[PDB]
C-alpha cells in the first residue's frame, strides 16, 4: 500500500513542473486519475487539476456506485472552482471539465441553471471569432448539459438551455463561410436538443476539374509607376517593393515598375519619408 | 522618380495569348480602350473594367 | 445472454502484496471489473476465491447481487491479514487448494444448468507468488482436470513467477499476461481477458 502513494507522487510532480505554458498534463493526467481527492486536488495548481478533473469522471466508466456518489458529493467544490477561473486552451478545459462532470450526472441542474458557465458557452457560440477548437468544446458541453437531463420535468435547466435557440443566427454565419465544421457542432445542438424535450415538444469527373479550372483565371489588380526624376529613386522605390515582396514586375531601362494593390500603401508613405 | 502612378492591371499572359489580347483590342467595337501599353511581350498595362472582358472574350473566342 | 457464464476470479492473498504497497486499490479496481462484467449480461455469474499462504477460503459463493458481493469481498479479505504467513514468511499461495474449491462450484453449478442448457465457465487468476516443487502435483492435478473439462484459466501476474500457472494457461488454452505496470490492474482486467 505505501507504494502506492509514493508511484502515483512521481506523476504528481512531473506535471506540477510542466504546468504552466502548453498541454503537456493530459496523458499524464490521465495515469493519475486511476491510483477525498477532489477536496485535495483543489489546492493544487488550477491547470492539470481540471485537467484531472476532467478525465477522472470519464474514467469511472459496486464500489463505483460508492465513487460516483462520493464525486456527487464535492461537485460544488469543482464548480466552485470551474467558475472564477473563468486562453482557447483555458477555454476548452473549462467546458471540457464541465462537459464530462454533467455525463457522471453529478451535477445539480439547479444551480447550473443559475450560473455564469451557462452563459459563456453560448457566448463563445455566438461570436463568430472564435476558433473551430473552442466551438467544438463548447459544442460538447451543451450536448452534454442537454443529456443530462433526462427528464426536463424537473430541470430549471432545460429552459436555459433553450439558449440554443440563439445559436441559429451564428449558424447562418459559418454556412455563409465555408465552415462545414462550425455547422455541424450547430447540428449536432439541434439534434441533442430535440432528444431531450422531443417529448415535450410536438473519366467523367476530368472534364469537372477542368470546369473549375475555368473558374480560377490569373491577372492583378495593380499600380504603375513611371516619369521617374532620375535613377536612384527608381531603384530606391523599387527595392523598398522589392523587400516588402510585392513587385509583379520592374524595367530600369523603362524606368517604370509594377505593385499589387495590397502595398500600394507602403509605397506612398515611403515615396513621401525619403 | 515617384513621378506618377496609375492604377491599372498588369496582365502576366504567355507569348502566345498576348497578341491576341491586341487584335482584341483593335478590330474591335467599343474597344480599342483595352489596353493601356505593353510593358513586356509577356506582360501588358491593361484595362481595369476591360479586363473582365478581355478574358471573357479570350474564353468565347477560340 | 443466451449462455450462462461463470466467471472465476481466484486471488492471491499472499503478502507479497506488501511488495506492491496496494491491496485495497487491487479490490477496488476487481470490484469494477467485476460489476462491468455481471452487468454486460444477465446470465453472467461470479465467484471469488482467495488463494491465501495457509489454504484457500470462499470470498464470495448475479449483478443484482453486487452490493451483497462489495460487502462480502471487503469483509472477508480484511479478515485474512492475519500475520501468520507474514510477508514472504511463505512465499507460496494455496493456488491448487483454490482451483479445486473452483471446479467444484464450477461443476455444482454446471449440474444444476445441466438440467437446463450448457454452461460456459472460466478461471482468473490475480497471481502475486511463486510457485514450488511441492506444489506440482497438486496444481498440474486441477490444471489438467480443467483443461478436459475444457475450463480455460487465465493468469494475470502482477508480480513474482508462477511458471506453473503460465504452464497452465498454455495447457488450458488461456491466456497468460505478465503485466508492466500493476497499477494498471484494472485496464488488462478489462483489456487482456
Amino acid at each position: 500500500p505505501g507504494v502506492l502513494d509514493r508511484l502515483y507522487g512521481h506523476p504528481a510532480t512531473c506535471l506540477a513542473v510542466f504546468r504552466e505554458l502548453p498541454s503537456l498534463a493530459k496523458n499524464w493526467v490521465m495515469r493519475m486519475l486511476f491510483l477525498k481527492k477532489e477536496f485535495s486536488k483543489a489546492q493544487e495548481e488550477s491547470t492539470g487539476l481540471l485537467s484531472g478533473l476532467r478525465i477522472w469522471h470519464t474514467q469511472l466508466l459496486n464500489l463505483r456506485i460508492a465513487l460516483l456518489g462520493g464525486g456527487k458529493a464535492w461537485s460544488d467544490d469543482t464548480s466552485q472552482l470551474g467558475p472564477d477561473k473563468h486562453v482557447l486552451h483555458f477555454m476548452v478545459g473549462s467546458p471540457s471539465a464541465a462537459v464530462s462532470q454533467d455525463l457522471a450526472q453529478l451535477l445539480s441542474q439547479a444551480g447550473l441553471m443559475k450560473s455564469t458557465e451557462p452563459g459563456e458557452p453560448p457566448c463563445i457560440t455566438s461570436a463568430g471569432f472564435q476558433f473551430l477548437l473552442l466551438d467544438t468544446p463548447a459544442q460538447l458541453w451543451y450536448f452534454m448539459l442537454q443529456y443530462l437531463q433526462t427528464a426536463q420535468s424537473r430541470g430549471m435547466d432545460l429552459v436555459e438551455i433553450l439558449s440554443f435557440l440563439f445559436q441559429l443566427s451564428f449558424s447562418t454565419l459559418g454556412k455563409d463561410y465555408s465552415v462545414e465544421g462550425m455547422s455541424d457542432s450547430l447540428l449536432n445542438f439541434l439534434q441533442h436538443l430535440r432528444e431531450f424535450g422531443l417529448v415535450f415538444q410536438r473519366t467523367d469527373q476530368i472534364r469537372l476539374w477542368e470546369l473549375e479550372r475555368d473558374r480560377l483565371r490569373f491577372t492583378e489588380g495593380v499600380l504603375y509607376n513611371q516619369f521617374l526624376s532620375q535613377v536612384d529613386f527608381e531603384l530606391l522605390l523599387a527595392h523598398a517593393r522589392e523587400l516588402g515582396v510585392l513587385v509583379f514586375e520592374n524595367s530600369a531601362k523603362r524606368l517604370m515598375v509594377v505593385t499589387p494593390a495590397g502595398h500600394s500603401d507602403v509605397k506612398r508613405f515611403w515615396k513621401r519619408q525619403k | 522618380m515617384v513621378n506618377v502612378l496609375k492604377g491599372v492591371l498588369i496582365e502576366c499572359d504567355p507569348a502566345m495569348k498576348q497578341f491576341l489580347l491586341y487584335l482584341d483590342e483593335s478590330n474591335a467595337l467599343g474597344k480599342k480602350f483595352i489596353i493601356q501599353d505593353i510593358d513586356d511581350t509577356h506582360v501588358f498595362v491593361i484595362a481595369e473594367l476591360v479586363n473582365v472582358l478581355q478574358e471573357r472574350v479570350g474564353e468565347l473566342m477560340d | 445472454e443466451d449462455e450462462l457464464n461463470l466467471l472465476v476470479i481466484v486471488v492471491d492473498a499472499n503478502p507479497i502484496w506488501w511488495g506492491k504497497q496496494t491491496l485495497s486499490k487491487c479490490i477496488d479496481a476487481v470490484m469494477v471489473l467485476g460489476n462491468s462484467h455481471l452487468f454486460m449480461n444477465r446470465s453472467n455469474k461470479l465467484a471469488v476465491i482467495a488463494s491465501h499462504i495457509q489454504e484457500s477460503r470462499f470470498l464470495y459463493p448475479k449483478y443484482e447481487l453486487l452490493t451483497s458481493a462489495n460487502e462480502v469481498i471487503v469483509e472477508e479479505i480484511k479478515d485474512l491479514m492475519t500475520k501468520s504467513d507474514i510477508k514472504g514468511q511463505h512465499t507460496e499461495t494455496l493456488l491448487a487448494g483454490s482451483l479445486a474449491k473452483a471446479l467444484c462450484y464450477i461443476h455444482r453449478m454446471n449440474k444444476e444448468v445441466k438440467d437446463n442448457q450448457e454452461m460456459k465457465s472460466r478461471i482468473l487468476v490475480i497471481k502475486a507468488a511463486e510457485d514450488s516443487a511441492l506444489q506440482y502435483m497438486n496444481f498440474m492435478n486441477v490444471i489438467f482436470a480443467a483443461q478436459k473439462q475444457n475450463i480455460l484459466i487465465d493468469a494475470c501476474v502482477l508480480d513474482s513467477d508462477s511458471g506453473l500457472l503460465q504452464q497452465a494457461c498454455d495447457i488450458t488454452g488461456g491466456l497468460y499476461l505478465k503485466v508492466p505496470q500493476m497499477p494498471s490492474l484494472l485496464q488488462y482486467l478489462l483489456w487482456v481477458f
